[PDB]
Formats: structure tokens, sequence, C-alpha cells
DNA sequence: AAGT
RNA sequence: AGGA
DNA sequence: ACTTTTTCCGG
């Protein structure tokens, strides 16, 4: 019932290694130098190129089955252009206050390296991923 | 024949039309049956007692993980294997419409539509995501192949947590009849009937998905691109000169024999080594030049059918043809065919098949390949007979 | 010789009802309808149109085995809305669509001079 | 030029004339 | 004008080329299926053979006769034999054709679909006339006889659909295509160097707009507009293979709606 | 089309299958086996024409 | 070997085999003709009596 | 052995087109490619039906009773 | 029918293998599998 | 075919010339110059496996006769016209094959045994075995309803009469994965 | 089987509507498995097809003769002249939904032969039947209603 | 192809 | 004599 | 000097 992470990154590289619709993206946080980001994206859907300012939000909410339309009426917690849903699988202690979290969006992998998002990021199946700009 | 405890298994009758005994495809391997006109026997127990023996000791699900090699003796074969790879690539995404059918197709479905990997722009599910419905909860599987980081870059190995795929393309190593396999884990961890269900469950989502995606193989899949064919020709050309160089070196007495070998034995070993090195070099060149869109490569990749050597011979070069190890002997006086001048030890005269099947064979190459082939068929026939008595 | 009769594809058997509606235990407001002596022609067509119904949460169909012409159609609707009805409405829409399709073909056909 | 050298397809004109005289079971008969 | 639109390109005795717009693919395909195997026709289904002195066997000719296309215009006013009350057949449910042939000629005597004579009463309805599309007005060649070779047999043609036997096929090949510039990404073009070069362009490319690469993939995009062509065998006329198909399907859906009301 | 080259016996069509053998009046030398008192032999399968 | 260790038996059937992806792992498709020939001897018991008579 | 009525693959009436094909070849001196196409056989399934037909019937007729 | 009138039986040191001499005189492919393989030659 | 050094006008050349090929086809068009006529004009000879030892054979006449005083990449890689010792030329290399193999399309583009398998299967196929089938009382006979001659054919089939008495039908085939049947 | 040592039995028979069709309205008579070709290395099979495809469209007999100048690249040139994609692939559509297949199918004529082994001549069942006189054991052979 |  |  | 095995299934 709340957001778990928020920051803006700049795209270093884009990788379509044998994949035609998917690209592994490399980015770094504008705010903390401590923060780096590796993520697989459906570039056929929302495409990304080198040097893009992209907002990255995590969030636990907005359980059970899935409903398609009527959503016009519903409160779409998306103000973001591309949204995903996946699971956490590894909590890497990369020394010091530095931590790295591994997210799997049905095969589409993501690695976030930072320090501060302690009481926030959890080993949860309930983890969305919102991206804008 | 019946050289296995698994060559005779107990099954549930299903009365069906049409004159053939129908059988699930995963049970193909234990029996060793193909559907090329193969026939099978069916015996019916008469006691409520002889029935218990069949149902309680020799039923197909009991027979899954074999004592012959402490591994599962049945896996996912052919179509299902091929499709399961194609389905699980990161590149593979399925729209709502189909997802809903694939979900209903799994008979033991929870009735819960999983949350898509991408919820807008447009909800899209991944292969992995929906195949994970076939995989039961409580199933844990980890495997690292060459360069498998916890953030799998090539989508190598396998990572299944609580019966949900995290990363990796599912193929022969996972879903196959392998020691660490998804099947071995399931049989052990969940039960024999739970695993027996899973076989069907996986093939239903897969065959359906493949039915609608389609899968082929044509002459286009044997064509290796023009610059790679230059490279292959010159790959054989240099190994042919390497052979001539050792041929003149041996006619000039300069060649120094290997300890415990004829001067000639020492020469032939080297000739046969260069020609077979080139067969692989030309081969390896092609298997690299074929994109992930090559259907032969796609089959090889899942490990559904075919291997490198099969690519190599069709696309690049057939290679040295042998009889009793020694390349085509001088049946005639000092020559292999009357279309050769005497004392010709050259690749061509002794049976090296420079050409690929795609390009075609020369009458000499054909006849030599023919001698080579014949030896294998006589062996097949002799081996089959010997091997039987050994079993007895 | 073990081959069934061709007409068994479309002709309803001894006491076979075209529709066999049974409720789904696993899911609330869900139902599984077995269509006897029917193929993909109807399945894919019905399922597709049910997907155009906003109040229809789930819709799929399956031809469990090919030797047998019969398909199971599963329907799940928003609470209050009955699935039997969802199928009714969807069926009408199709006939009404095909109704305009026939009309529109005839008008264009008549216009031809060949 | 009724003594020009023979081509590749020309061999079939000899093969044709072979069976024409000989026949496919000649051996059994003769 | 209404819901799904039609725009006929070319028309003839045997072929209708048209474009089906504002339609669901599932609808255009269920329509494709129906035209192949659900429209009723009429063809020979019982051949009582009297004398056969021919080079061909009784059943060889039998099978052949069923393939001969018969007029199935006013087919709708013929009962399906099963539904009729007579033991076997009558004028209400069947057309009876007789065929007599003999090698009078010293040359080879040919036996054509024209050599069929209707012996049953047609009740003044259009049915059972063998379709003769032939220029010399001969129709199908059933047989050939030398001299004393006589062919005597009686045939009963009945209703039936192609689902029961391909002889009741009202249509030949049905051409169906959509999205000639793969803008839907419904196919992945196999290639050696270039997808666009190696794969030939459709003629239907002209009736749709080229992709224009400097535009993102329209995921939102759905498949409508189906460049089709229906071929009549002869039985029912082309237009009717379409119209009758449209109707047949409506009737199937209605039967569901109706059977639903019984419960 | 029927080529002939066969026989008709008690009703049925009979084919005499070509029976391969080694030529007669031929001089052949063979190295007789490692454990043997004879090292080499010159054989002649000689029979009248 | 041929009459004691091995034996020709009754309640046995054989035909061409064909693969079916819609069958379960543990099931075998039996053609009607063969099921109609092969016969299990069931004892008339209060549990079966009713079904049994219907088959009789 | 006698022209198949209707092409196996698609179903186009093909039993009529025979003598006409044998005539577009003999009398009209055309090639097989143009002959099939004059007869309006465009799909290769229809083309192969006539192209690859061996009219054996004619040999059987040479026998007396 | 033709291939049966061009058959060759070899009764009873390694005859089954395709010999160099068989070039032009015997078919390199037409031969049975099993017990007769290479002893049943086709011309 | 006989090859003789004997040629006033150049190199070592095949006794048989374009004039003979035309003289044969004069007799072929009738249905004077027979096969026996080539044998007695000494343009062709009978060689057993013994005499084979002492001779030297050319595969192709044309390719293996005149010498070099660009190359197509698609074709199979062939050797050379190196020899000046050639006593004989091969009529056509496809004559190494017997009845059954001669029905195999492109057997040179096949794996060695796949051809041996076919040269056993074609003896289990159906079709017209003789035109007199109706006048003969054989214990079992199968005749295909509508035989089709093949679209892919050997020049050797012309002599086996395969186009006149087929074994199969040209099926419209798709190598695809469908329902998984 | 084809003339490439590729034996096989029917697994199912589908009507024209369930069958996967070309846009041109063509549908197969036969469907063979991709998995047959790689392990077997029967390339001649695919060449038979590509050649036979042209042969049917051209109306000229296709030369499948062994030792010749017929290249797979040559045949491909002629097929593109006939408008099909050079390597014989064709975009097919799923007969059940109408929706295009993601793959393109190797589609063209291939001379198939019918073999003397037919199921209903092979099928057999026994459940008490004739016995031997000596051994008093089930008689041998399907014909004799053997065990 | 072996072994009393 | 033939299939796997 | 002297014997015995060699995969499984229509006439
Ligand atoms: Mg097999
Ligand atoms: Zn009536
Ligand atoms: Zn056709």
């Amino acid at each position: 019932s709340n957001t778990l992470f928020d920051d803006i990154f700049q795209v270093s590289e884009v990788d379509p290694g044998r994949y035609n619709k998917v690209c592994r993206i490399e980015a770094a946080s504008t705010t903390q130098d401590q923060c780096k980001l590796t993520l697989d994206i459906n570039v056929e859907l929302f495409p990304v190129a080198a040097q893009d300012s992209l907002t990255v939000t995590i969030a636990s909410s907005l359980t059970r089955s899935w409903r398609p339309p009527q959503a016009g009426d519903r409160s779409l917690a998306d103000d973001y252009d591309y949204v995903m849903y996946g699971t956490a699988y590894k909590f890497e202690e990369v020394s010091k206050d530095l931590i790295a979290v591994y997210y799997s969006f049905g095969g589409l992998l993501m690695r976030l390296e930072g320090n501060y998002r302690n009481l926030n990021n959890l080993k949860q199946e309930n983890a969305y991923l919102l991206i804008r700009r | 024949p019946s050289l296995h405890k698994m060559s005779m298994m107990a099954h549930r009758v299903k009365v069906i039309p049409y004159s053939t005994f129908r059988l699930n495809l995963s049970v193909t391997s234990p029996y060793n049956a193909d559907f090329d006109g193969d026939e099978m026997n069916l015996h019916v127990p008469q006691s409520e007692e002889t029935r218990a023996e069949l149902s309680q000791l020799c039923a197909v699900p009991l027979q899954i993980v074999s004592p012959q090699s402490n591994k599962p003796c049945m896996g996912i074969v052919q179509d299902t294997l091929c499709g399961i790879r194609k389905l699980t690539l990161r590149d593979t995404f399925i729209e709502l419409d189909q997802v809903l059918n694939m979900l209903y197709w799994v008979p033991d479905w929870d009735g819960v539509i999983p949350t898509p990997a991408i919820i807008k722009p447009k909800p899209l599910w991944s292969g992995k995501q929906i195949l994970s419905v076939a995989i039961p909860n409580g199933i844990h599987l980890q495997r690292f192949d060459e360069g498998t980081t916890l953030l799998s870059p090539k989508d190598n190995g396998m990572l299944i947590i609580d019966g949900q795929i995290i990363f990796g393309v599912v193929e022969k190593k996972t879903v196959g009849s392998s020691n660490g396999g998804l099947i071995h884990v399931v049989t052990r961890e969940k039960g024999p009937q739970v695993c027996a269900k899973l076989f069907g469950n996986i093939q239903k989502v897969v065959n359906f998905w493949l039915l609608h995606n389609g899968f082929s193989t044509g002459i286009g899949d044997t064509i290796a691109d023009g610059p790679t064919m230059r490279e292959i020709t010159e790959t054989i050309a240099e190994a042919k000169k390497k052979v001539l160089d050792v041929t003149k070196e041996a006619q000039a007495n300069l060649l120094t024999a290997k300890h415990g070998m004829t001067l000639r034995e020492s020469f032939e070993d080297n000739v046969v080594r260069f020609l077979n090195e080139a067969r692989d070099k030309a081969g390896r060149l092609a298997e690299v030049n074929l994109k992930d869109l090559n259907n032969v490569k796609q089959m090889v990749m899942a490990g559904s059918k075919g291997s490198f050597i099969n690519i190599a011979q069709m696309s690049a070069c057939v290679g040295q043809q042998s009889v009793e190890g020694k390349r085509i002997a001088f049946g005639f006086v000092d020559r292999t065919l009357p279309h050769f001048s005497k004392d010709d030890y050259s690749p061509e005269s002794k049976g090296f098949v420079e050409n690929s099947y795609l390009r075609g064979l020369t009458p000499q190459e054909f006849f030599f390949h023919a001698m080579g082939g014949r030896e294998g068929l006589i062996d097949t026939a002799v081996k089959t007979a010997e091997t039987g008595y050994i079993q007895r | 010789m073990n081959a069934p009769d061709r007409f068994e594809l479309f002709l309803l058997g001894e006491g076979e009802s075209k529709l066999k509606i049974d409720p789904d235990t696993k899911a609330p407001n869900a139902v599984v309808i077995t269509f006897e002596k029917e193929d993909h022609t109807l399945g894919n067509l019905i399922r597709a149109e049910l997907l155009n119904d906003r109040k229809v949460l789930f819709a799929a169909y399956k031809v469990e085995h090919p030797f047998f012409a019969r398909f199971k159609l599963r329907i799940q609707t928003t609470e209050g809305y009955d699935p039997k009805d969802a199928l009714k409405n969807a069926c009408n829409s199709i006939i009404n669509k095909l109704g305009a399709l026939k009309t529109n073909f005839e008008t264009e056909w008549n216009l031809q001079t060949l | 030029d009724e003594s020009a050298p023979i081509t590749a397809e020309d061999s079939w004109a000899v093969i044709s004339a072979f069976f024409r005289e000989k026949g496919l079971v000649s051996q059994q008969l003769d | 004008e209404e819901g799904p639109q039609v725009k006929i390109r070319e028309a003839s005795k045997d072929n209708v080329d048209f474009i089906l717009s504002n339609v669901d693919l599932a609808m255009a395909n269920s329509l494709r299926r129906v035209m192949i195997a659900e429209i009723p026709t009429l063809a020979i289904d019982s051949v009582e053979v009297e004398t056969n002195t021919t080079v061909l066997a009784d059943e060889f000719i039998a099978h052949r006769l069923g393939l001969i296309p018969l007029q199935s215009m006013d087919i709708e006013q013929l009962e399906y034999s099963r539904d009729c009350f007579c033991e076997d057949h009558c004028d209400k449910c069947s057309v009876v054709l007789t065929l007599q042939a003999f090698g009078e000629s010293e040359s080879t005597t040919n036996v054509y679909s024209k050599d069929l004579v209707i012996v049953s009463n047609l009740m003044g309805r259009n049915i059972g006339h063998p379709i003769i599309q032939d220029k010399e007005g001969n129709g199908v060649l059933i047989c050939k006889l030398r001299k004393g070779q006589e062919l005597k047999l009686t045939c009963v043609a009945k209703k039936g659909i192609a689902k029961e036997h391909a002889k009741w096929g009202p249509a030949a090949a049905i051409e169906f295509e959509y999205d000639p510039w793969n803008k839907l990404k419904h196919t992945d073009y196999w290639y050696e160097q270039d997808s666009a070069k190696e794969w030939p362009q459709s003629k239907n490319c002209e009736y749709e707009d080229p992709p224009n690469e400097g535009d993102p993939f329209d995921y939102k995009a759905q498949a409508d507009t189906f460049y089709m062509n229906v071929e009549s065998v002869g039985s029912i006329p082309v237009d009717q293979v379409v119209v009758r198909g449209i109707d047949t399907l409506q009737k199937k859906v209605a039967s569901i709606l109706l059977a639903l009301t019984q419960m | 089309f029927d080529m002939g080259g066969y026989f008709i016996i008690n009703g049925s069509e009979k084919v005499l299958i070509a029976q391969e053998r080694s030529a007669g009046n031929i001089v052949q030398v063979f190295k007789k086996a490692a454990p043997s008192p004879i090292s080499h032999v010159a054989e002649i399968r000689s029979a009248l024409e | 070997r041929g009459n004691l260790m091995g034996k020709r038996v009754d309640f046995s059937a054989r035909t061409v085999i064909s693969g079916d992806p819609n069958l379960e792992l543990d099931q075998v498709g039996v053609p009607k003709s063969i099921a109609k020939t092969l016969t299990y001897p069931e004892v008339v018991t209060p549990y079966n009596i009713d079904r049994l008579t219907q088959l009789v | 052995m006698i022209v198949p009525v209707r092409c196996f693959s698609c179903g186009k009436v093909v039993g009529d087109k025979w003598e006409s094909y044998l005539n577009l070849l003999q009398e009209d001196e055309l090639d097989e490619g143009t002959a099939l196409s004059r007869l309006g056989l465009k799909r290769y399934c229809c083309r192969r039906m006539i192209l690859t037909h061996v009219d054996l019937i004619e040999k059987f007729l040479r026998y007396n009773p | 029918t033709l291939s049966h009138l061009r058959r060759t039986n070899t009764p009873i040191a390694k005859p089954r293998q395709l010999h160099n001499t068989h070039w032009g005189l015997v078919c390199p492919a037409e031969t049975p599998e099993g017990q007769a393989c290479g002893l049943v030659k086709n011309l | 075919f006989i090859v003789e050094d004997d040629e006033s006008l150049g190199h070592k050349e095949l006794k048989v010339r374009k004039g003979h090929i035309a003289k044969l086809m004069a007799t072929e068009y009738q249905d004077e110059y027979t096969w026996s006529s080539l044998l007695n004009e000494g343009l062709v000879e009978y060689i057993d496996a013994e005499e084979e030892e002492s001779i030297l054979i050319a595969m192709q006449p044309e390719d293996l006769e005149p010498a070099e005083a660009d190359v197509d990449p698609a074709k199979r890689i062939r050797v050379s016209h190196h020899a000046t010792t050639f006593t004989h030329c091969e009529i056509h290399p496809s004559m190494i094959l017997g009845v059954a193999a001669s029905i195999i399309p492109f057997p040179d583009h096949n794996q060695s045994p796949r051809n041996t398998y076919q040269s056993a299967m074609g003896k289990q196929a159906m079709g017209v075995f003789l035109t007199n089938y109706n006048v003969r009382m054989d214990t079992m006979a199968n005749i295909l309803y509508y035989p089709q001659k093949p679209l892919g054919t050997t020049r050797a089939m012309e002599y086996l009469k395969f186009r006149e008495l087929p074994a199969g039908q040209n099926a419209i085939v798709a190598i695809a994965c469908y329902s998984g049947y | 089987a084809s003339r490439h040592g590729q034996k096989g039995t029917i697994g199912i028979t589908y009507r024209r509507e369930d069958m996967p069709f070309t846009a041109e309205g063509i549908v197969p008579d036969l469907i063979i498995n991709p998995h047959a070709i790689p392990s077997r290395m029967t390339v001649a099979h695919l060449i038979e097809c590509l050649l036979s495809k042209v042969a049917a469209l051209s109306g000229n007999e296709g030369d499948a003769s062994p030792f010749t100048d017929i290249t797979v690249e040559g045949i491909s040139k002629l097929l593109r002249e006939h408008g099909y994609q050079s390597r014989g692939f064709e975009v097919m559509y799923n007969g059940h939904t109408g929706k295009k297949l993601m793959a393109q199918i190797f589609f063209g004529p291939t001379y198939y032969q019918r073999l003397r082994h037919m199921v209903d001549d092979k099928i057999h069942a026994r459940a008490r039947g004739p016995m031997q006189v000596l051994t008093r054991q089930p008689v041998e052979g399907r014909s004799r209603d053997g065990g």
C-alpha cells in the first residue's frame, strides 16, 4: 500500500544481443553516485537509446487474480509510460553499506546497486517497476 | 526386444477409434519405439491380484526415475522440446487472448490469471511466466552453465524458485531425461503421479503454443553464406597442401617415423589428422555463420534433434571416408579406382569427401562414401546379433 | 475398420445435448460449457466475441482431443452478471454482425457486371 | 564437323541406343 | 453503411475477389471454414451397378461419380435423407440419375458427366443437373470403352456437407490474406541477408500503406481487412458460396442460442 | 512392358538368382596364418571347362 | 526355451503404434475392435451386479 | 489411369480439362507450362494433377475382352 | 520386378564390404540390411 | 568409351564424335545405326574387372579431355584433365547404379545409407506393375488408383519405364510442427 | 515414404479447414516433422521438393539426376522467377484460428509412395482361441487367431 | 567366432 | 520371402 | 580331435 524506491538514471548502454524485442540497459543515478542499474526492457514496446533521463519507481501496490478493462474507471497508479511486475531473488552484500537487488520480470532481469533503500526493498513477489520519460 | 525392465510397463486403457495403439510421446524412449511402422504388444491381467501387481509395481509413473543410471529415463522429446526453448526465450511474449487458452489448457489450473510481466503499454506475459503454471509449487531448481551470473546475460542455466522460472531457457538439460533435471527433482520431491501429470501439463501448453507459432526446416537452413563458403574452401585448400607437403617430405626420405610405427604409418596418421582437422574447421566455420533463426541450429540448440557434425556435413564438408580405420584401400593394383594414376596417396584418391551434401558428391566421392556406408551397415547387423547374446 | 462414421462429426448422438453447462468449482462466477458435435469454427468465434465483452473476465475454449468434435468453453464474468447471459449476448452480436455482412455482400454483389 | 568431339548430354544418346538393342534383362536371356 | 464492410474486386462464374473490412479475424476465419465444409450440396452417394465391362472396377467408377458436381441451386428445398420419412429415398430427399454407355464406335467410346440422365421428378426445383463448365459441353470424363464394353448403373444423389465427404465441397481453394507489410509482427521473416529483399511482396501491398520505418511499432494495432478470394466448383454459384456461408454460420450460432433457451 | 527373362512353372513365375563363385584355373598365393607349419600356399581350383 | 521359459499366450493383442500428445503419460490408446475382443473376468458382487448386468 | 476428377489438394474440377490439355499440346503445338495455364490451373496442386498424370487406361483398352 | 531379375547371391576373406572392383559392375546402394547385407548384390 | 592418343588434329581424344551421336538418333527418331554398330566401329568396348586394372578412365569426356591454356561457387568441387594416359572414358557415371537406386532423386546429395534404405523400400511401394493386371490371376496384387509420374526424375528412369508405370503420387508436402501428431 | 529412405505412418488425418494454408489457398496433402531431416541428413529430400515445386509451376520435368550441373542455387533462381521465396518457404496460416504462423513453412510437392504395410492387415487380438495339438498352447499367427 |  |  | 551360440515380430 506504498512506493518503495524512486530515482532518475541516465542510460550508458543498450544491448540487443541476439534479442530483437528485448534490450539489456545500463544506467547510473543522477542523484547518488553509489547507485547503478542493469535492466532488460521490451524495446519493441517502450524503446530506449543512449543518454536518457528515466524515472524508476519500485512499489508494493497499485495479490489474487487479474482484471483487464473497466480500468478506465479504476485508479491506474501509472503516471509512468512503461510498467512491469516481477520477483526478487537475490540480496547481494557488495561490501560496506552497498547492496544489490535482483529482480525477475518473467525472465526480464534487473540489478539495482545502491546503499540507502534498507527498510524499503524486500524479498517480495509483490514488486512493480514503473518507468517514465 | 525387451532388454529393459522399462520395455514392459503397465498403463490405463483408453478406448479410442482407429486401428493404432496410441501412446504418449514421452514414453517413446523407454520402449525405444518410433512411429515408422513399429508394432507393440498388450497383455491383459485376469486376477484382481495380477492387476495390483501391474498398477502397484510397473505403472509408467513408478518407472520414471530408473535404477539403470540413477536418473529419469523419460523426458520431453521432439516437438515439445523444440517449442519449449522457443517459448522460453526473453524475446518471446504472449498476448491476453492466447494466454487465457494456454491457462485453460493446463487441466490442473488454479483458475488464477497471473499478473503479466508487462502491465502496460498493453499487458504481455512471457513464455517462462506461463510455462511456470505447469511447474508445481514447492519445486526448487538451480543450475549454472558457462558464464551464468545471477543476472544471466545469455539466459544460460536455470533458476526455478517455488515452481516459478526466474531466468534461463528451458531445453534438453532442464526438461530432458538428465540427472539434475526438472523431472528428477519433481519425481523425487513431489511424487511419481505428480510428475506423470507434469509431463502432459508441459506438453499441453507447449504443443498448443507451437501449433499456433509453427515450426519448419528447409534447404535454406543448409545454405551457409557466400563469404563463409570462400573461407571453408580455402580451409580445405590449406589442409590439402599441408598433406601434399608431408607427401613430398616422405617421398624425399626426410620424414622421420614416430617411435613404434612404420615410416608409412607415421605418414598416414598425419594425413588423416590434417584432413579430419579441416573437416571440423570447415564445420565450425558454418555452425557459427548460421543465425539463431536457422531451424537446424534451433533444433540443435534445444537439443530436440541433430548435432554439429550433422550441420558440418550438410553445409560445409563430408570428410575422410574410412574402412577399418584406414582410408579407402588400393583394391586395384596401386590405385582405388581406374580413374587414378598408380601410387596416388592424395586426399581425393584415398576417399576424402571435400564436398558438402548441399553442393553434391563427385562419382569418386559417392563410391567412396558408399564403401564407408556399407561397413557401418554390416557392423549394425553384426553388432545387433552379438549384443543380443551378450544380454542373454 | 475402427474408423467412426463421418456424420458423427455434426449429428447429435443418442441423447447428446448440444450444450452441457456445468459450473466451475475453482473459480467464482465461472462456468464450463461443453459444445457437442462442434469444432474450432464455433469455439474461436465465440471465445473472440466474449473477449469484446468488458463484463467478461475470462474466456477460453479447448478441443480436448481431435478424434472427438466437441469443445469446452470456460466463461468467468464480473459478479452479478451471469455467464449464461454473457454467451447469449455474444451469440446475438455475431448473428447481428453476420447479418450486416450478408446484407453488405449482396449490395456489393448486385453492383457487379460480370 | 561430323567428327566434332562429343558433349556431356551426348552420352545419353549412346545409353539410349544401348538398352534399345540390349534391354534391361539381356543377361538372364542371352 | 453498417458493421463489417465488403468491397468486391473481381467477379465471375467461378471466382469472387473481395476485401472484408471492419471484421474480426476469428470471424473471417470461421467464415473461411464454413465455406470449405458446412454448406450443403448434392452429389451421387449410392451407385447400384447393373453391368460393368470396363477396364475400371465397379467402386473405382463409384468414387468417381460422387466427385461429379451436380446442380445444388435450389438445394434448400430438398430434405436430408435422414430427416425424410421414407425407407431409403424419394423425390423429396433425392435426385435419381441413370447412366447407360456402350462402345458402338470402332474407336474408343468416351463416357461423360453429360451422359447422366435424371429419372426422378425434380418437383420443378433446380437440382441434380451435372455441372458442365466444359467448352465442348462434355463435362467430366467418367470412363472410356472399346467395343462390347457396356456401362449400366443407377445413382442416388443426396444432400450432405463437406464435413461428411469432400464430394459435398461447394468451394475449391479459398484465398485468405491479411497485413501484406507485416505491420502486426504476426510473422518473423526467415532470411539469409535481407528479409525485405528475399521475401516477395504481396499484390495486396498496393491496397494497404507501406510501414514507414521512422515510426514505432503499433502494438495497439489489431487485424481487420482480409483480402479474400472464393472459388466455386460449379454446384452453387460463387456469390452463393459466400452468402450461403454467411447464413450457415448465423444458423449455427442461432442453434446455440436456441438450444440455450431449451435449458 | 513385361521384359521376360523368367520362367512359368506349375503356374508361378520363377527367377533363377545369379549364383556368384570364384573363377576356376586361377593361381593364388595366400599367407597362411601366424600359428601354422606352412607360411604361404599356392592354390589352384582347376576343373574342366 | 520355446514352450516353458517362453510361451504363446491368450489375452494378448498387437498392432501398429502411433503417438498422441493428448493422451496422459500412463495411458495407452486401445482401438475399440481390440477392447471389444479382450476380456477381463469380473466376479458378480453386490458392488458391481447392476453395472455388470447392463454390460451382459 | 484415367484423369482424376477434382484436384486432391483444393478440389478444382479437373476431369474435364484432359482432352483439352492433350489438344493444346498436339494440335495447338504449345508447351505444358502454357497449356496448363490456358486451362486456368494456377495453383501448383491443380497443375501437378494434369502435368504428372499417366493415363494408363489407354493401354488397358488395347486388351480384347 | 526389374530389380529381382538383376539379383546376385553370394554363398558362405571379407565379402560383405563394397570392394573397389565392384565399380560400374555392381550397385553400391542396392543391398539388403541384416544377414544378407553385401552377400546379396544387385547388378 | 574408347579414348585414343590417335588424333592428327591435336591431343588424345574419344573415338566417338558428334557425327556418330547424330547417326544413332536417326534410328532413335524412327521409333540403321544400332549399339552393335558402335561396337564394330570400335568406339566402345567391353571391359571386365581384370582388364579394368590395366586401363585409365575419364569420368567426364569434355571436362577431362582438353587442357587449360571464373569458376562457379555453387557446383560440387571436381578434380582435373591432368592425365594424358587415358585409354577409356566413362559413358555416364550414374550407370554405377542398379535398378532401385536409379529412382533416387539426387542420391549424391544424400547420406550413404539413406540410399541403401530406399533401395529396399521401393520394392514395398504400390502402383501399376503391368498393364495386363485385369487379365491375370495373381495371389495378391496392389494397384494404385491414380498413379502420377514423378516431378523429380532420373535420366535412368526413361529406361526403367518409371514414368509409364509409377509407384507413387506427387504429394503437396509441408515440413512443419502442427498439432504434434 | 519418400525416395529418401524416410519411412512413416499416418498419425492423424485432418480435413482442409483444420489444415494450415498458404494465402494462395493451397493446403498440404501431407505434414512431415522438422525433426526427421537433421539427424538423417537426407538433403536430397529438400532438393527433390524445391526442384519439384519449380517443375509443377514451370510445367517442365525437373532433373533430379545424380551427377550433373543442377545447383540448389540454380533451382532457387527459377523459383523466385515464379514469385515464391527462393528457398521454398511460404507463410502459412493456422487453420484453427486463421492467424498467421510466426514461422514460414517448407512447402512444395514431394513424390511419396504408399507401402504394402497397412494397419488393418497388421492389427490382432486374442483372448482364448485355438491351441496346438502337441503342446496344448496357443496356435501361431494372426490369420490362425494365434496368441 | 570362439573353446571342450 | 519380408518389417522394427 | 571336436562342438555350438548368435535381438524381436505371410506361407
Ligand atoms: Mg521405428
Ligand atoms: Zn425421402
Ligand atoms: Zn488444386
